[PDB]
């Protein structure tokens, strides 16, 4: 029987898999064979723990999607796959080095079992964005139908523009979303994300992201608020983050230093299943 | 004439730690194969006695610059590919069955010498991180590395 656990991280279901201590071959066919929900397990997604590639990384891990195709996003399912190696006793590491199809990731295991992510340094740089405008101010104007809007942008990685908006719920996401996310000044789209500044150290968001629209949860559009916030003055350095999907903890010094965003995985189920 | 009747031959492996749950990966001489460090039995000893032979004379390290944490209950036994199998050589060895040991190093890195044979096995070493033997083993040894890695990760875990 191979062993498996469900997780829940980030808003999505994981199948986890130990295949360090578990000899098993995940062929696309045997992948959509587990996700079949009557057949097999179902998942949003699988993920696969393997050895290391590299004899200086604890791990590597795999994404694969009901298709049966590696996934390759970034970050995606760090959470589960820390809390996973603990709880399985694979490792007893709380800073976890680890290689995923987008590179090279050290994870850390809080003291409260929540797992923190480095993101790397926000940029502000229009030109890095990409975003229509002459040189970075904390704060930008934007024509959208009939409204005018204030925003700030940055690039976690991907693009991002974050208004201000005094409730979450009463925020025009549906229609101001579409608008800003394809606008001129956007070359490749961007994130949009809509900020109810609660306290300084407490935000409720709800974003709608680039070609998507509204997800329960993206990390990325939290590190983005989060970040803007701070440059514009509005936030500490340490800020809770209340998204549809949960909560995360996003912690950043300013410019020079990375952005730490923190989340929570939750470990639903183990099982078993004969192949 | 050690060869079980099934023709396995017995053989201790070594697993050795460092303090920051590290293992010793050693190259294997005049290649690129790498592998824990295993070896016979011979007519008389027991395991732990081969074990300590193999361990000083692959690996330069003495009684005193190891501690035993674990061994492996049972024997684990693994086929040779049918092509590496010497039929012409009587009597056939087919395989072999080991008893592994994971060890301690407790005195430091500069008591490691590969050289204490003149004809040796090993011609160099590195720590490599816990599982990345299980992944880069010769495919016929990977099922016997499974199964010894996760026998001895809770002890090796256990190492603050
Ligand atoms: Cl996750
Ligand atoms: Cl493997």
């Amino acid at each position: 029987s191979m062993q498996f656990s469900k997780m829940h991280g980030l808003g999505n279901d994981f199948m986890v898999v130990d295949a360090v201590t578990q000899n098993v071959f995940f062929s696309p066919e045997l992948i959509r064979r587990l996700a079949d929900r009557h057949l097999g397990v179902g998942f949003d997604q699988l993920l696969v723990v393997e050895p290391p590639y590299d004899p200086e990384l604890d791990f590597h891990y795999r994404i694969f999607n009901a298709d049966g195709s590696e996934v390759a996003q970034c970050g995606n399912g760090a959470r589960c796959f820390a809390r996973f190696v603990r709880l399985k006793g694979l490792t007893n590491k709380r800073d976890i080095r680890v290689s995923t199809a987008n590179g090279r990731m050290v994870l850390t295991v809080t003291d409260d079992d929540l797992v923190r992510v480095n993101m790397g340094e926000p940029n502000f740089e229009p030109s890095a964005v990409p975003f229509r405008a002459n040189k970075a101010e904390k704060t930008y104007i934007m024509r959208a139908a009939e409204q005018t809007i204030l925003c700030g942008v940055v690039s976690m990685g991907n693009p991002h523009c974050v208004i201000q908006v005094d409730d979450v719920d009463t925020a025009a996401v549906e229609t101001l979303g579409p608008v800003l996310e394809s606008h001129e000044r956007f070359p490749e789209r961007a994130n949009i994300g809509f900020m109810q500044v609660v306290k300084r150290e407490h935000i409720r968001l709800r974003v709608y992201e680039r070609g998507a629209g509204e997800t329960q949860a993206c990390g990325s559009g939290a590190c983005a608020a989060v970040a803007v916030g701070i440059q514009q003055g509005l936030l500490a350095e340490e800020v809770r983050v209340e998204l549809p999907g949960g909560r995360l903890d996003i912690a950043w010094k300013g410019p020079g230093h990375p952005l730490y965003m923190t989340g929570p995985a939750v470990h639903v189920y183990d099982g078993f299943i004969h192949l | 004439s050690m060869i079980d009747d099934d023709g396995y031959r017995p053989n201790v492996g070594i697993v050795i730690c460092n303090r920051q749950g590290q293992v010793m990966w050693a190259r294997r001489f005049g290649q690129h194969s790498w592998q824990f460090p295993q070896g016979g039995i011979n007519p008389g000893e027991s395991a732990e006695q081969a074990m300590y032979r193999e361990l000083f004379e692959e690996v330069g390290l003495s009684r005193k610059d190891v501690r035993i944490l674990a061994s492996t209950r049972n024997w684990l036994r693994y086929k040779l590919p049918k092509r590496l199998v010497r039929w012409d050589t009587k009597p056939v060895c087919i395989g072999q069955k080991q008893k592994w040991f994971l060890l301690q190093l407790v005195s430091g890195d500069a008591e490691i010498n590969m050289q204490t044979s003149s004809t040796p096995e090993f011609d160099g070493w590195r720590w490599v991180s816990y599982w990345y033997p299980v992944r880069q083993v010769v495919s016929f040894k990977r099922d016997v590395y499974r199964r010894v890695m996760k026998e001895f990760a809770s002890v090796v875990m256990s190492l603050q």
